[PDB]
């Protein structure tokens, strides 16, 4: 944007949007995990089954 | 026994009858679980039985919806692919896969799932799951001024079900899916917020769902 006002306006919705995906990301990474320590404890039934 | 179940669903009149003792459900849980052919043959005679007598198209519907909930489409697909020494095991899967396949085209229509959305039936009704719906239909959840996506994010808000707030996060996720223009509408909805929520819900379900939604919400700009 051409002014520091606009310039705000936009940041506002960035420092929204960051904000946002990190809260996200966390969760995001936090499921993942979850998803991966289930499937470590269950190779080791499903390699022998 | 299940051989005289197939005597019974064989007459239109019993057909109607019967549905009271939950027979779909029973006898799908044995075509599931057990192996012998016998029993798979005379399940799948009951049920083309069913889906070819029954006095009504709903309640051919309404079998062939307790059929396909009771995931009796994957179970003929797979046994599909098995092969048999008698032919007419495969012809009655043929014919039951293509009646639950007219089951899930009628399913699909954007007007049973408009009246589920209004009716708050979420209780995944294979409409939700349906790849075919959301990739090609989409974009109608803006008709009448975005009426089913207010209800979506209405939902969100009222509802205590986790099983009506994780299909109206799934519905919300795959909206996102096929029609990216989307994002902005629930935004402007502020229905960002409420998968926002759920993904901290006491279910796993509703946080699972709304995880995907969220996610979806915040892909790309």
């Amino acid at each position: 944007p051409e002014t520091p006002q606009e310039r705000k306006e936009m940041a506002s919705g960035v420092n929204t949007r960051i904000d946002d995906l990190q809260m996200v990301l966390n969760q995001t990474e936090d499921h993942r995990q979850r998803v991966l320590q289930a499937a470590a404890k269950n190779i080791r039934v499903w390699f022998i089954k | 026994m299940i051989f005289s179940i197939w005597l019974l669903a064989f007459s239109p009149q019993m057909c109607e009858h019967l549905r009271r003792y939950n027979i779909i459900p029973v006898l799908s849980d044995i075509l599931q679980e057990s192996v012998k052919e016998k029993v798979t043959r005379i399940i799948l005679a009951a049920f083309r039985n069913f889906l070819e007598k029954s006095t009504e198209r709903e309640t051919r519907q309404e079998y062939a919806l307790a059929m396909i909930q009771c995931k009796v489409l994957k179970q003929l697909e797979n046994l599909e692919q098995q092969k048999y020494d008698d032919e007419d095991i495969s012809e009655d899967i043929k014919f039951l896969l293509e009646k639950l396949g007219e089951s899930v085209q009628d399913l699909s229509s954007f007007d049973e799932y408009s009246s589920e959305l209004k009716s708050g039936r979420l209780e995944w009704s294979p409409v939700h799951k349906s790849e075919k719906f959301w990739r090609e239909n989409a974009v109608r959840l803006n008709e009448k001024n975005y009426e089913l996506l207010k209800i979506l994010t209405k939902l969100l808000e009222v509802s205590d079900d986790p099983q009506v707030l994780a299909v109206a996060a799934h519905d919300v996720g795959e909206y996102v899916r096929h029609y990216p223009r989307g994002k902005r509408v629930i935004e402007q909805l502020g229905g960002k917020q409420l998968v926002m929520n759920h993904m901290h819900h006491e279910d796993q379900q509703v946080r699972y769902n709304a995880l995907l939604a969220v996610q979806k919400l915040m892909v790309h700009n």
